[PDB]
DNA sequence: GGATTACACCCAAGACACCAGGCACGAG
RNA sequence: CCCGGUGUCUUGGGUG
DNA sequence: CTCGTGCCTGGTGTCTTGAATCC
């Protein structure tokens, strides 16, 4: 009621599904390239493009629209840019994972080291939980030397 | 469910064998050596 | 109206009030998501009444939300930490 | 804003190149799927329609509908003034006058001998009967669904809609 | 399909207090944005007023739909669900 | 025994090695194709997210400092730019090491700066930065403080006071509070009459009113209309008006330790500025008036004035499940009176 | 500008001593200039919104830096009442 | 190589000399052979000797050192690439570093014989003495000199289109003013929306 | 190309139509909204089949809000052309960048690179048409192109054809 | 407990969360299933039609 | 090595150092 | 001529 | 008239070494 009128359907979550953002994926709902740390230009204010303030990631004042959506700052949510990084770098989060996936995988090729043909092996891809089965994988490939 | 948690917990904020507020601790967290 | 208040309501079975305390009477917030992709990627100009996720190129399977302002806000602190938290509105099975 | 049967489409690995919709390569989309099911969870073929069903159909609904608005009291320009609103009279008219111009069997006892003739992918069946031709090398050309089903005896089928075809 | 048939209902035949809570204050909202009302409405004007005098009566046109716990569900009328 | 050679495993270098794991294998290793797929854990290009997350405030005047997160993204950014430089020219194995590996400890501390075993990132002030993973965890981050509880419209507090002259299940609530909170009232044909009345009086007579709610969403604040006499009312229009007798509230005393730390009352309107219970009701609260305060909470719609009052009302907690006997009888003064 | 009245304040941007003053008035009016006429922004400072009494006493004098400086004394008398505290 | 503190490379060369020369024909000198740090390298000593004990006899004791036993060595193939010495023509822009056109682009109209300075064309940022009785941060907005609004308002001929107003030079419009070398980008110069609007 | 497709109409209430002849307001409410009306996804919708007699089935309650949602589940007639579909047509105007050929609904736009050489545009002939020997192409002459390219704005299809091909033409 | 770890971890396994517990809708702001929301309530349209006809929509 | 020490409210008192450059003032 | 809002991070003492 | 010398301002920036017990 205090939302303006809109005609998409109106519909509560059922479901959150979590995972990871792609490379490609991040950059296709980007709404722009960020390059330039210097947040102001020349500073005669009016916030220049690809600056960490670039207009297009939204309106935090109450006298300028975002050039994207059209809306005001009450509604607007905001838009993600992107930040192309020279060379790849981990995810401080999720090294010690990083770090048991080598053991269970060739350095060369990344194939599993264990195949159907062990039996105690052929028991553990069974597991329906995905955590406990990864653990039990790594349980036996841990050995395999 | 909370009935039972607020039910069993309002009287332990009110109060040769282990008894009392420690006694409890070591039900909850199962500890495996008890006093 | 903190953590303690909360399991009093839910003790009660007050679910309706619960609901209308920590929105309509707080930071409730309107968002528009895909239908297709789940994330809140979708541009709104509600005045031209044109939307579209570029990702899915999806002009029609678009749904809005009612969510706590702190839930978008916790959602988007999620994706800067490349976190995908994907909205559906239907139980796939 | 409307939906259909056809639930959540979630994303998948491998992506799809057979859905672009080609009458040729019988890809219709994921809506006119070729099991599709109905308001009940039923498994139903696909309904596909020729200009004489169809004609058939629309009009009765009109009549039987205007019928029932004047409480249960033949030319097209007076069965398109049952709509409601300029923009649904428009539609309407422009789809009878189209189907008066184009539907050969123009009546139902020609058209349920055509029905019963006819009644194999149900959408081939359905293309043949809009699509008027003389031959067997006329058929194949325009259509070439035809030639991929190896189908005998398109003599018959033409000859039979042409000999019911009433002179004009 | 999930609908479970009349003759087979077997949820209990009381109206729950988070039922009876849940139809008069939806009733009672129903009423401010002017619904029809079914009962004569003399001196008490209340909206909450009004809907309690409907649901002792047994006025009230609404129907439960009674969640299960594997998603199945058994629906019951006002009209026919026992009020103390 | 031989000798062993270890060499550094770079992200770069792992990076291709996990594209080249198969379908088959990566759904063996617990991940998934569509939605976390293995080599997506290391990263190439970071999300910008808008301002609304890193706002800008203002110190004093017009002075204003940046977010942590902005002047983190600044040093990220310019990192990437020595980068762009080092790689093509002056790079002899040793120079990229130091340069590279900063890059990747500016990414991490923006997103983690509570890494075991190595110094924190630090502001000039001398403080560590507040990396995202603080933001969210512990009582003042996102989840346990804006999400699990949060600060609420519509409420008030005071000093409390008993009156014996009151009847169980009421409040007596203070003319001022009662004239700041309010409840929106839908108009009906019913009560369009009585809530003219209202609007007449305004803002600051009781009983009265602040403000008329149109349909579209459009408020009328009553302080500043000086044509207030000119107002027809329209069905479905709502009015904002005061509190008023017979108004269930919800009536709260921390800290709550078991239900009947929260139960509605119907308030009565009183001079003074105390809240008034009566008082057999202070043992459930485990109240007394010493300077306690507690807090009252107003629903805001139909659906919730009816879920108070069938549900949370004070003559329905008079027996408690705890221990199948009531938690109020007659206490005090009147106890000992009565023997 | 603030939404309260600046009719209290002399033209030194000051109140004087014995006015009497409610919540959300300026008492000390004070401006700073816009970087880049219509050059200014409001730095003025009310009287905070709970409160009430008089202006007592105003003291006018520079700090260590040679920059005016202020301090403006307001009192008032409390009365007891139902609510207020005592003690043996 | 040698990690030192951050600024103050030019300092442990200054003592690495102050060493070996004080040390020469002594008993003990100083087995090193040249010891220097490039700009672009910053907290990094480079130091020429035959054996190690030799690099850490050089730093003992220097306050701009890191204790830690960091020096590392350097490949023969690398050494050419340490000691690597590395526009601005007449019509070309540039952005100026400096003062209230700091941050502006400028034609690079002259540049000084002595090759010290140039000579830049700039749109002016003026008020006319308006308020006589600057900074960059309460400067004026760029505009070009208008020799009428001056006349009119506060000024010297000298030639066809050419002013000197409040001592600077102005002509057909533009300042035409000295800047040092150093005091002006003549790389990776990003023209501004506002730029490629005007020029 | 014609279907019968059996839809649904996610249909909100105010409480104040909450009346005895409820069901047969939603009637006339879903024919107003969906008859005439076109989608990219199935098409233009020509007619509702049945419309007096669907089952509405019960109206979900809105937490909060008190308005009543319907699912309306329905069958109607729709109309989706395709690319590839040979069709017969109308034509509606003729231009030097083409002509022009109302199937029904819609017109499809056939541009002068897919039209055959000997077809020449004769604007001095009275009617104007194309007038080749033995042929007749005047407005409301049978004419059989072929639908090579789709493009929907979600608001409208537009379909592009040609002429180009064998046995597509006048006849 | 272990707020950020548990996201973290729900991640890289890219888990699904059934929405069906009270503190999922709580924080999502959405009626939860408990109490006065453990059903749906729904319009008896047989029921309507025992009243007269003047109350009838048009 | 990490993990934690119940919940809510109010009051008052503090927020960035070092070096290179230009500009203004004083003396010969 | 409508609308109209200003702060963030810590330290010390209380209240219950 | 021209050179020596002190003050204001902006870009830049890091390091001499010096509370206890559950899983
Ligand atoms: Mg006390
Ligand atoms: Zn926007
Ligand atoms: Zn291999
Ligand atoms: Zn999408």
């Amino acid at each position: 009621s205090q939302f303006p009128y809109s005609s998409a359907p109106l519909r509560s979550v059922k479901e959150v599904q979590f995972g990871l953002l792609s490379p490609e994926e991040i950059r296709a709902i980007s709404v722009v390239k960020i390059e330039y740390p210097e947040i102001m230009d020349e500073s005669r204010q009016r916030p220049r493009e690809g600056g960490l303030n670039d207009p297009k990631l939204g309106s935090i004042d109450r006298n300028f629209k975002c050039q994207t959506c059209g809306e005001g700052m009450a509604e607007c949510p905001g838009h993600f840019g992107h930040m192309e990084l020279a060379k790849p770098v981990f995810h401080i989060g999720f090294i010690p994972k990083i770090k048991k996936v080598c053991e269970c995988i060739c350095m060369n090729c990344g194939k599993l080291l264990l195949d159907e043909t062990n039996p105690t092996m052929a028991q553990a891809i069974r597991i329906r939980d995905p955590k406990k089965r990864f653990n039990a994988v790594w349980q036996l490939c841990k050995t395999k030397m | 469910g909370v009935i039972a948690a607020q039910s069993i917990g309002e009287p332990a904020t009110q109060m040769n064998v282990t008894l009392g507020v420690p006694r409890l601790k070591e039900i909850l967290n199962v500890a495996k050596n008890i006093k | 109206f903190g953590e303690m208040e909360r399991d009093c309501m839910i003790a009660h079975g007050a679910a309706g009030f619960l609901k209308e305390r920590l929105m309509e009477a707080s930071d409730a917030f309107r968002v528009h998501v895909c239908g297709i992709c789940g994330l809140m990627s979708v541009i709104a100009n509600l005045k031209k009444n044109q939307f579209e996720c570029r990702s899915c190129k999806n002009k029609t399977n678009i749904y809005q939300l009612h969510i706590p302002y702190a839930a978008k806000l916790l959602f988007q602190e999620l994706m800067a930490m490349n976190i995908a938290p994907r909205l559906y509105t239907e139980r796939s099975g | 804003v409307s939906t259909s049967t056809v639930g959540a489409r979630r994303r998948r690995a491998k992506q799809q190149v057979d859905d672009e919709e080609n009458a040729t390569l019988l890809r219709l989309g994921p809506e006119f799927a070729l099991k599709q099911y109905d308001h009940d969870g039923n498994e139903h073929d696909l309904i596909a329609l020729s200009l004489s069903e169809s004609r058939l159909l629309i009009r009765e609904a009109l009549k039987a509908r205007s019928r029932a608005r004047n409480g249960g009291v033949i030319d097209d320009d007076e069965l398109a003034k049952v709509t409601s609103g300029a923009v649904a009279n428009g539609v309407v008219k422009k789809t009878l006058d189209y189907l008066n111009t184009f539907a050969r069997f123009k009546d139902e006892e020609t058209c349920t001998a055509v029905d019963q003739l006819l009644h194999l992918h149900p959408f081939e069946i359905a293309q043949l009967s809009s699509l008027g031709c003389e031959d067997v090398d006329e058929a194949i050309t325009l259509i070439p669904s035809l030639a991929a089903k190896k189908e005998v005896n398109l003599q018959r089928i033409l000859d039979e809609l042409n000999r019911l075809e009433d002179p004009y | 399909e999930l609908a479970i048939l009349k003759e087979e209902r077997t949820t209990t035949p009381y109206l729950t207090k988070y039922e009876r809570a849940r139809i008069l204050g939806t009733r009672a909202l129903q009423i401010s944005m002017n619904a029809p009302v079914l009962v004569d409405i003399e001196g008490e004007t209340d909206p909450l007023q009004i809907a309690m005098k409907e649901l002792s009566q047994r006025k009230i046109p609404l129907v439960i739909r009674r969640y299960l716990p594997d998603g199945s569900y058994e629906d019951w009328g006002c009209d026919e669900l026992i009020v103390d | 025994d031989a000798q062993p050679e270890r060499k550094l495993l770079t992200p770069g270098e792992i990076l291709n090695v996990f594209k080249h794991i198969s379908p088959e294998d990566c759904f063996r290793l617990g991940f998934n194709e569509d939605y976390a797929r293995p080599e997506w854990m290391i990263i190439t290009v970071l999300p910008v997210p808008p301002p609304q997350v890193r706002p800008s405030i203002a110190m004093d005047e017009t002075t204003q400092g940046q977010d942590d997160l902005t002047h983190k993204l600044s040093d990220i950014l310019k990192a990437n730019i020595n980068v762009q430089k080092l790689e093509m020219d002056g790079s002899p194995q040793h120079i990229i090491n130091e340069v590279e590996q900063l890059l990747q400890f500016h990414v991490a501390t923006y997103m983690d700066n509570d890494i075991a075993g190595q110094p924190q990132a630090l502001q000039k002030s001398g403080r560590p930065v507040k990396a995202i993973r603080a933001r969210l965890k512990g009582k003042e981050g996102r989840l346990r403080g804006n999400l699990m509880g949060k600060r609420v419209d519509f409420s008030a507090r005071t000093v409390i006071s008993g009156d014996p002259n009151l009847e169980l299940d009421q409040v007596g609530v203070p003319i001022s509070i009662a004239k700041t909170l309010s409840y929106p009232e839908t108009v009906t044909q019913y009560n369009i009459h009585r809530l003219t009345e209202y609007v007449r009086n305004g803002p600051n007579e009781h009983p009265g009113a602040k403000y008329v709610i149109r349909d579209n969403g459009d408020r009328i604040d009553l302080r500043y209309h000086k044509r207030a006499g000119d107002i027809v009312l329209q069905y479905g229009w709502k009015v904002e008006r005061h509190l008023m007798d017979d108004d269930p509230v919800l009536f709260n005393r921390q800290p709550s330790l078991h239900k009947m730390s929260m139960m509605a009352h119907r308030v009565k309107v009183m001079p003074y500025s105390t809240f008034r219970l009566n008082l057999s009701v202070t043992s459930p609260y485990n109240a007394d008036f010493d300077g306690d305060e507690m807090n009252l909470h107003v629903p805001q719609s139909e659906e919730t004035r009816a879920e108070l009052s069938q549900l949370c009302a004070v003559p329905l907690q008079i027996v408690s499940p705890q221990s199948n006997k009531p938690v109020m009888g007659i206490v005090q003064d009147t106890l000992c009176g009565v023997r | 500008l603030k939404h309260g009245t600046y009719e209290k304040l002399d033209e030194d941007g000051l109140i004087a001593p014995g006015v009497r003053v409610s919540g959300d008035d300026i008492i000390i009016g004070k401006t700073t200039p816009i970087p880049p006429y219509h050059t200014k922004r409001d730095a003025s400072t009310p009287l905070r919104s709970t409160e009430n009494g008089i202006v007592d006493q105003v003291l006018l004098t520079t700090n260590q830096e040679g920059l005016k400086f202020v301090k403006v004394r307001m009192r008032t008398t409390k009365v007891p009442q139902i609510g207020d505290k005592f003690a043996s | 190589g040698v990690k030192v503190r951050l600024g103050k490379e030019k300092d442990v060369v200054r003592q690495i000399l102050k060493k070996k020369l004080a040390r020469e024909g002594t008993k003990n000198p100083l087995e090193i052979y040249s010891a220097f740090q490039r700009d672009s390298f910053k907290g990094h000593v480079y130091i020429e000797a035959r054996k190690a004990e030799a690099i850490n006899d050089a730093l003992k004791g220097n306050v701009n050192v890191f204790s830690n036993n960091s020096k590392f060595l350097v490949g023969i193939v690398e050494y050419k690439d340490l000691l690597r010495p590395v526009k601005l023509t007449r019509g070309s822009y540039v952005r100026v570093k400096n003062g209230k056109f700091k941050g502006d682009l400028a034609q690079v109209d002259e540049v000084l014989e002595n090759g010290l300075e140039a000579r830049l064309k700039l749109v002016p940022r003026l008020d006319y003495g308006k308020d006589l009785s600057y900074t960059s941060k309460f400067r004026p907005a760029q505009r070009l000199f208008s020799e009428a609004e001056a006349r009119v308002h506060e000024i010297r001929r000298d030639r066809d289109g050419f002013v000197t107003y409040g001592g600077e030079e102005y002509y057909e419009g533009f300042l035409y003013k000295t800047f040092r070398l150093q005091n002006l980008i003549v790389n990776s110069i990003n023209p501004t929306l506002n730029e490629l609007s005007l020029f | 190309m014609f279907f019968l497709k059996d839809l649904s109409l996610i249909l909100t209430l105010h409480p104040s139509y909450f009346g005895p002849q409820m069901n047969q307001y939603l009637r006339e409410k879903l024919l107003t909204d969906v008859e005439g009306t076109c989608t990219g996804q199935f098409g233009y919708i020509v007619t509702v089949l049945d419309g007096m007699n669907i089952d509405v089935g019960k109206g979900r309650i809105i937490p909060g809000s008190g308005s009543a949602e319907f699912e309306v589940k329905y069958r109607a007639v729709v109309w989706k052309p395709f690319k590839g579909e040979v069709v017969d047509a109308i034509v509606s105007n003729v231009s030097p960048i083409g002509f022009f050929a109302d199937v029904g609904p819609l017109n499809v736009f056939v541009s002068t690179r897919l039209i055959p050489d000997n077809l020449v545009y004769n604007p001095s002939n009275s009617p104007p048409a194309y007038m080749s020997n033995d042929e007749l192409i005047t407005k409301g002459s049978k004419v059989r192109l072929k639908v090579v390219g789709t493009r929907t704005d979600v608001n409208e299809i537009y379909a592009i054809g040609s002429i180009k091909e064998d046995f597509l033409g006048a006849i | 407990e272990e707020t950020v770890e548990i996201l973290f971890e729900a991640g890289a396994a890219a888990e699904l969360d059934d929405c069906r517990g009270v503190s999922e809708n709580v924080m999502l702001g959405q009626l939860a299933p408990m109490g006065t929301g453990a059903f749906d309530v729904m319009i008896d349209e047989k029921l309507l039609t025992s009243l007269p006809a003047d109350y009838a929509p048009t």
